[PDB]
């Protein structure tokens, strides 16, 4: 039982790891979104 | 005060330009409409407005007036017997005015302007009042509410009007630096009400179910937490613990959740019964409402609400008692909100700060001597239900870091019709070490000692729960079965109690002392009894165990009558046994 | 109209428009190409330099050249009216009955307001389904949102059209209760392909079941900001005929999951940084504005209750989307797998779902007497079935008890008879005597559960006599 | 001195504020933000530039304005005023006194990030602090001079080892060669986010047994700001070098409760747009917690010691 | 454009005993074969493509082999239609986007098939349209939406990739076409995880 | 490694049981490597100059510090010649392509320094694209007496 | 530069008992030991820097603690390495970077390091690098690189990360020098996951 549930965290943990990681993607290209406006100027 | 203009609309964010002097997190009227919004993100000379309802419908180009003064909240008198929501709207009087629907952009105060109170003050001109010093006093529900001062005013008092029948808008007091006071004063939401000296946690809060305050005591003053599953008895116990409670002044927030498990609140809480008066409990309880259509930042800041208007009783030098059930509710309502701000979330999806919110929430919750110079308390026994049923979200887990007493209610033990169904295994009290000297006055000098033994007991009772498993109770030893019979009369009396009973509702320290005394010398002399070598089934068939059935259901008047003359039957039926 | 020409930056759905700062936020607009065609958008992001437009349809045939924006409907409304009781829309509310168009009493905004708590009453008594095992092991009260949980391959257009047709308000047993009360189902299929719609058209139109019902269908390759504004125009729909004309409303929703979906892809289209597992941050409050646009209010008579159908997506309950909507409405009804491949219709098994607010709807004056204790001894009795079917896999049939044969009897007796309705119509009072044929079998005083007054009255039928499912 | 008013603030948005033509504040520098009521916060210099340098505000920026707020200078490196007569008081997070008794009249103003030591300098821990615990003392050995954590859970008494080891440690020269006068002992404690009932368990167990006689407090309750609780592990560090490396002190230092420290790292870490490690907390995070680690030890020439305790719960065991 | 849609009634006959027993597919419908790689989908797709009973066949091989457009182009000549003595080869229309072509191409390649299954569905005929890989046209289409600096739904995607999947896999269905006469377009459908 | 060293010492066609014809024409072999260290390079060109082939060998080697984004080029110019040989000259050039995951990672580095989205765990969503434009440049034609047969090597990170 | 690149043939005799016989390394060979806290790592690294039979060693150790400096300071100039005979520690260069030292620096340790063991193995020498906590430069490396505003790649570390670290353990090897005279550099990095 607890090794299942062992396992069970791990993959949690490392599949919001990844999900963190993308929504860190997502602000860095909605700020390089917006910065071509300031460079249309 | 500072008026711009719409520039942009984009979701429920108003960009707002011209407002150049504004303040960041004030609320602002966006619209012609008039709707409430908090200002974050000043860039320049505009403004980024957050607006709370729906924004379909506003064009570019509509005017956008400033407050002035952040999420405040209207203390005063004429808050009892009231329904309000999350942001002090009061319900009833949005039900007078526009129907059963809340159309955006209803504007009503939180207080009634139109009622008459009856003034009465304790100063005189030439008194020098300082911040938090009682300046009069007004009747409301036979209930003295006693005015004060707002607590960072002070200076010389002068024309002070007579005693007669104002309203709440009168100004009573001017000091001598202009500076009218009125009855009420708006204090911000966010920042603590000052006091001047927390004291420490030695005094209990009588729940009133001898579980609770035996087993499980929470200290008055401090903080517990219940989790609310389904078909556990969860309404009837907050019910119960807020009619039968050591606490005078009772504040409710529901803080976003089902229509129809509030709405069943509402139609039940204003029926129950004072146990001290006669009159309803609503005399004397103030409850925040929101179901879960509501806006979000109502719904975030209804317990921020909750704890304002708790301090503002407790600095009058009363007990209150906040239950705010379901702070999961919130703790997503927060994160809805982060998730609108663009942020990077944390363990879960919650907010880095979950447990800083959490922790402004509960902290702000002890005894204390208030700035007049008297005791009060903001117990809080605020509760929490995660969605999956398991108790290791970050919001559980945060909120077991922060509280002082846990109850963990099970749904398996009023499906075995135990009620309360407080799991004894699986709850904790970290305030027993603290709470001694109260005990040894208060009730005996030995009530630690025999709180322990019911807890020895209660704990060897489940230590051999697996041989009866496995078995069954009649082929248990001698004492192995005398001791999962005394833990099933410790549960079939002394823990369980029925709400809904006459007089077994409540329970003192006196009344569940002698239960716990005859029970405990029961025990350990039938104990000796089976050192004789008297079999177990003349101890099992013997008639003086109907008293300690009965125990629990007599009136505190005649339990003086009864406990001596139980305690002299079972020593006569264990010396008449051979 | 004062059309706006002079546009910029067509681009995926969105375009940009220039010089337009009348166009109110959430309006309507149509967009003429130079060929003629007219197509229509929703304003997001108006402000003093461009306007976006959300395009509902494709866009094919645009230029920056020849092309004009025209405003219409400033907010979403739609026409209501009493008459559109035997109607077919197409998530907008246009007409697909070919049916000339409804003259509108009233033009309500479709968006919702929200219910005040302090005007809604405790949601008391009960709906029948003509399904068994909804109405008796967990009632559907009238003012209560419960949703069916789903699965994949699992029939579930099958079960809502069953409900649909099948759903009646039984006032006789109360006091006497008047049928001046009419009842109304209102029926949103969203995400639905062309067969299921021809299905649900043809079932419509087969039992005349029609004229107490309004529909909302919309397809697959319709614009998905209409599978946005379809639960809307439903619930607004009901909210009028329940609190205007005091009916008794039935909405049920078909595949709230691609509600969800469409609007996790109208978000990300947005612009906007998703939240928890892909789904956007603002789908708690957007989801429990439909589910709470369901319940009785104090002083009127109407109801409006609800049946959202969703399917988990590899059937766990961990997903946000049933975990949200478990987490707003009111227990659930949860097909499983195992039923529908052994063949019974409808596949619902009654050990975990659960009806929160069953309670309050039954007993004396609403059902009978014994409908709780009825359905705890069958939940019971049928959950101590099981165990002891899966036991005697490695024990053996001889090898038991005399009660553990009798529950084994009893679960077998019971998913074959009770849970294998087929399309055959239950009261509350035949399957209340299926239930007690079924209880019969167990002996007395093994049915701990029920007082003996009801089992003085009850016990004792046999299952071969009242053929209710002989 | 001389105090400077930056105005013109152009942007505020989390705790982050813009003020530009500031090039004459420099890195790390800290400033304290007065309001346009008079209610002046606290504030750290990151990111100077030549257009706009970003004050990170230290608590929460609710009144603030573009018109009326200013920025001033207030010692450019973070330093604390410490003395010797401290032994025996309760400080803030920060250092502020909380007992109802006037300030600390300094002796030298130090400053609180600390210099690293040099390990051609730092000598080998080779003696030994007895605690009253029996596995603490025979099985396991604190060394006077190294770091051990106590890992602790959820329901496991870590708070009452805390002041249970604070109250009967002590040195003992007689099984050493003696100079049992020359020899002092002191006890720093500092907790970092702790209920009231926390609070008051910590001061009885101090004023019960006579134990604050040779302790210094450093106690922060969970009502105030996050900043404190970063600050206080420096603060209660800062004391402890001093009076290990100038009056040959025996420093023990007890840091009760780092997870909530670890927290405090992570919530006002996610303001820099930086990406996290592990699950949420920081990619520096092994640096944070090694520059308030690495200041224990013994120094070779001295004869003092700083010892450390650092005390966590796993937040799931 | 069509006159009106039939229900499905009569099943497409794959041949293959368990995807015609127990998991049917009707004349009018779709039909989806996810898994992962060397499971088996090609080598069921040019089964259906061999077997079936469909009067033509439009094969789609987008973004897939080039030796398994190879194999059909060489081995099915040497086969024999049923229903009719032709070879195989002459029912059957084969549009082919292998991976190396390039990427841009594929939606191209996706729609190109079905609109020449909805040709022939317009004659009276009852098309097979066997389109492999549509996770490749999806990955075209995140290829393409990076160079549009767009922002993503979940993996990458663009958000209208299920409003492009909703209108390709209903473009099917047993219909009674312009001329009076009924004909119909399945599709199967390889998705590659 | 040594399972391809033996594939490529011990690979021939068998002309007897196929039936056409016996002629025993042998394998010219291209070599890519991209990311070999020491020892794997060492061991190859012992083994291939123990077995003798380097007189029919061609080879493009990359080490493991030369720079790491000729890694990119590294196995098209390799398939160039494979292609050059087998269908311009009829050989029947076996190519070893070593360590695709270097170049996998090298194309992950020259994609994320230009901010593009990627796909799964960071490697960007052209990789299917580039895998396969090397990976198809391999088999028969028809009328051609040439072949290009591939034995890649994969290093799978965590197995 | 070098002349040649010879094969390692010749064991670093580590004095250990599994770290020679079950699994030894060679004298030109690169070994990596993980490992998470309290399993030892430290003794092992000290071992291997006390009881080798490398003639020079230099021991790089970045972001780990100080205790570990000031030990091998201490306790190195009373032992006797068991092949000239004198002290140890004029056999020893280390070069220390503590954690509370600045962290951009420990990028630089490592290079200092390899360059002075390649410095040693250019004259004939048989040099052996103990490079502690690699994992703490890779640390610095996603530092530098978060600050650059770059984009990560599983986990924060750089995309260059696997390219830096070949070319850290590629500098390893059994050579002649351009003296003709033959040397090596054999490399242990200690690895903290
Ligand atoms: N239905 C089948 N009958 C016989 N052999 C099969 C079958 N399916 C797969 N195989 C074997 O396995 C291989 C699978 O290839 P394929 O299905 O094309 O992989 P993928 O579906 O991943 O592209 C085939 O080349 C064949 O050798
Ligand atoms: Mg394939």
């Amino acid at each position: 039982i607890p090794g299942i549930r062992a396992q069970i965290r791990f993959i949690q943990q490392v599949l919001e790891q990844r999900e963190r990681e993308d929504t860190f993607r997502l602000k860095r290209i909605k700020g390089k979104i917006e910065a071509r406006e300031a460079e249309e100027e | 005060m500072i008026q711009g203009v719409i520039q942009k609309i984009a979701g429920p964010a108003v960009i707002a330009k011209g407002m150049l002097g504004a303040r960041m997190y004030d609320i602002c009227k966006v619209g012609e409409e008039g709707l409430v919004g908090e200002i974050i993100r000043l860039d320049g000379d505009t403004a980024f407005v957050q607006v709370y309802e729906d924004t379909s419908g506003l064009k570019v180009g509509e005017p956008v007036v400033s407050t002035g003064l952040p999420l405040a909240v209207e203390l005063g008198p004429g808050m009892l017997n009231g329904i309000y929501d999350g942001i002090q709207r009061p319900l009833e009087r949005i039900r007078e005015k526009t129907g059963i629907y809340i159309t955006r952009g209803v504007v009503v105060h939180a207080l009634d302007r139109e009622k008459k109170w009856a003034w009465t003050p304790m100063v005189k001109p030439g008194d020098e009042v300082r911040g938090g010093m009682v300046l009069g006093t007004v009747p409301e529900f036979g209930f003295t509410h006693k005015i004060l001062v707002p607590p960072d005013v002070r200076g010389r008092v002068k024309e002070v009007k007579p005693a007669g029948e104002y309203t709440v808008e009168e100004p009573v007091v001017v000091l001598e630096d202009g500076t009218e006071l009125k009855m009420y004063h708006t204090w911000p939401v966010r920042r603590a009400r000052p006091v001047q000296r927390k004291l420490d946690p030695n005094t209990p809060f009588l729940t009133g179910m001898r579980i609770l305050d035996v087993l499980f005591p929470v200290a008055m003053g401090g903080t517990a937490a219940i989790p609310g599953p389904f078909g556990s008895g969860k309404t009837v116990t907050q019910q119960s613990l807020a009619k039968w409670s050591n606490a005078d002044v009772v504040v409710y927030v529901g803080c976003g959740e089902r229509g129809n498990e509030m709405t069943d609140v509402l139609v039940e809480f204003p029926e129950l019964t004072d146990p001290k008066t006669g009159g309803p409990l609503m005399h004397r309880t103030v409850l925040i409402a929101n179901t879960s259509n509501m806006p979000v930042a109502a719904r975030e800041a209804s317990i921020y609400v909750g704890v304002t208007i708790a301090e503002y009783f407790r600095d009058q030098g009363f007990s209150v008692a906040l239950m705010a059930d379901s702070t999961s509710r919130w703790a997503e309502a927060l994160r809805e909100i982060s998730s609108r701000l663009e942020e990077m979330p944390a363990e879960e999806g919650y907010p880095p700060y979950l447990a800083a919110r959490l922790a402004a929430f509960y902290e702000r919750a002890g005894k204390v001597i208030t700035l007049g110079g008297e005791e009060g308390a903001v117990t809080i026994v605020g509760a929490v239900s995660p969605p999956g049923g398991d108790m290791s979200e970050p919001v559980t887990q945060s909120t077991l870091r922060i509280v002082g007493a846990f109850w963990r209610l099970d749904a398996s033990l009023a499906f075995r019709r135990h009620f309360p169904a407080i799991n004894w295994n699986g709850s904790y009290s970290l305030f027993t070490s603290a709470l001694d000297p109260w005990y040894r006055e208060n009730v005996a000098e030995d009530y630690p000692e025999l709180r322990d033994a019911i807890s020895e007991l209660l704990q060897r009772e489940a230590g051999l729960q697996e041989i009866v498993q496995l078995v069954g109770p009649d082929a248990l030893q001698d004492a192995e079965r005398l001791v999962i019979e005394v833990g099933r009369i410790i549960r079939e009396d002394f823990l369980q109690q029925n709400a809904y009973h006459e007089v077994d509702a409540y329970c003192s320290m006196k009344k569940a002392y002698g239960i716990m005394k005859m029970i405990l010398a029961f025990y350990k002399e039938a104990e000796a009894a089976i050192k004789r070598g008297v079999s177990i089934d003349e101890i099992l068939q013997l008639p003086v165990l109907e008293r300690i059935g009965r125990a629990r259901y007599v009136s505190e008047e005649e339990f003086p009558a009864y406990f001596e003359e139980a305690m002299k039957e079972i020593q006569g039926a264990f010396k008449a046994l051979a | 109209k004062k059309e706006y020409t002079g546009i910029t930056y067509i681009s995926g759905p969105l375009l940009f428009v220039e010089n337009a700062k009348d166009l109110a936020y959430g309006a309507i607009v149509d967009i003429k190409d130079g060929t003629g065609r007219v197509r229509g958008g929703q304003v997001i992001e108006v402000s003093e330099e461009y306007a976006v437009i959300q395009v509902f349809e494709e866009t094919t045939g645009l230029d920056l050249a020849t092309t004009s924006v025209s405003l219409v409907e400033d907010v979403a409304r739609l026409g209501v009216s009493k008459e559109m009781l035997g109607r077919r829309f197409n998530g907008i509310g246009k007409p697909i009955d070919g049916l000339p168009p409804i003259t509108p009493e009233k033009r309500l905004p479709i968006t919702g307001l929200p219910l005040n708590p302090v005007a809604r009453r405790k949601p008391e008594q009960f709906i029948q389904t003509g399904i068994s095992t909804i109405d008796v092991m967990n009632t559907l009260v009238r003012g209560q949102k419960l949703p069916i949980f789903s699965g994949s391959g699992l029939p579930a257009n099958e079960i809502a059209a069953q409900i649909a047709r099948q759903a009646t308000v039984r006032p006789d047993l109360s006091g006497e209760g008047e049928k001046e009360e009419p009842f109304a189902v209102v029926f949103a299929a969203m995400g639905i392909t062309q067969r299921e719609l021809s299905y649900f058209i043809q079932e419509f139109e087969r039992t005349g079941a029609l004229s107490r019902s309004v529909l909302f269908l919309n397809k697959a390759d319709d614009p998905t900001i209409e599978r946005i504004l379809t639960p809307r125009m439903a619930l607004t729909v009901a909210e009028y005929l329940a609190f205007e004309h005091d009916y008794h409303v039935l909405v049920i929703l078909t595949d709230m999951t691609n509600y969800c979906e469409a609007l996790r892809e109208i978000g990300a289209a947005r612009e906007e940084i998703p939240g928890r597992r892909g789904y956007p941050g603002y789908m708690y409050t957007d989801l429990a504005t439909i589910y709470e646009r369901a319940g009785v209010v104090e002083g009127k008579k109407g109801s409006v209750t609800q049946i959202p159908i969703l399917s988990m997506p590899d059937d766990d309950r961990t997903h946000p989307i049933p975990d949200l909507t478990g987490y707003i409405t009111e227990g659930q009804i949860q097909l499983s797998r195992e039923l529908h491949r052994k063949g019974i219709y409808p596949p619902i098994d009654p050990l975990p779902s659960l009806s929160r607010l069953m309670n309050n709807g039954v007993g004396k004056g609403k059902t009978r007497e014994d409908h709780k204790q009825v359905s705890d001894q069958l939940y019971s009795a049928y959950a101590n079935g099981v165990d002891i079917r899966k036991l005697v896999a490695i024990i053996g049939e001889d090898a038991l008890t005399e009660n553990d044969r009798r529950y084994l009897q009893f679960a077998d007796a019971f998913e074959r008879f009770f849970i294998n309705q087929g399309q055959q119509n239950r009261s509350i009072e035949e399957s209340l005597q299926i239930a007690w044929a079924l209880l019969s079998m167990l002996p007395q005083g093994e049915l701990k559960r029920i007082s003996k007054d009801h089992i003085g009255k009850y016990y004792g039928q046999k299952l071969e006599e009242i053929w209710g499912a002989p | 001195l001389l105090k400077k008013e930056y105005t013109g603030i152009t942007y505020i948005s989390g705790p982050l504020l813009f003020v530009e033509n500031a090039k004459d504040l420099a890195y790390g520098a800290i400033v304290d933000i007065k309001d346009g009521t008079g209610r002046v916060r606290g504030g750290q210099v990151i990111e100077v530039s030549e257009e706009y340098a970003v004050i990170q505000v230290f608590e929460e920026t609710t009144g603030l304005d573009l018109a009326t707020t200013s920025v001033s200078l207030v010692e450019d490196v973070a330093r604390l005023g410490v003395s010797k007569e401290m032994l025996g008081r309760r400080f803030n997070g920060i250092g502020k006194p909380i007992d109802g008794l006037p300030p600390i009249t300094p002796e030298k103003r130090l400053p609180i990030t600390g210099l690293p030591l040099n390990p051609v300098a730092r000598r080998k821990p080779e003696q030994f602090i007895q605690t009253g615990i029996s596995t603490i003392d025979v099985m396991n050995t604190l060394v006077r001079g190294q770091k051990l954590p106590i890992f602790s859970g959820s329901g496991l008494p870590a708070n009452e080892i805390a002041a249970q080891i604070a109250r009967q440690a002590t040195v003992r020269p007689d099984l050493s060669g003696e100079g049992e006068k020359e020899e002092p002992f002191a006890v720093v404690f500092a907790a970092m986010g702790i209920t009231q009932r926390e609070l008051s368990y910590f001061i009885q167990e101090f004023e019960r047994t006579g134990a604050l006689s040779r302790s210094v407090l450093f106690l922060n309750k969970a009502d105030d700001p996050t900043i404190e609780r970063i600050l206080t592990p420096r603060m209660a560090l800062t004391v402890a070098e001093y009076l290990a490396f100038e009056h040959d002190y025996h420093v023990l230092v007890i840091l009760t409760d780092m997870t909530n420290y670890c927290e405090a790292l992570r919530e006002i870490g996610a303001a820099r747009e930086e990406i996290p490690g592990r699950r949420g907390y920081p990619g520096y995070m092994y640096t944070d917690l090694a520059t308030i680690y690495e200041r224990a030890g013994v120094v070779e020439g001295k004869k003092g010691s700083v010892t450390q305790i650092p005390i966590l719960s796993m937040p799931d065991d």
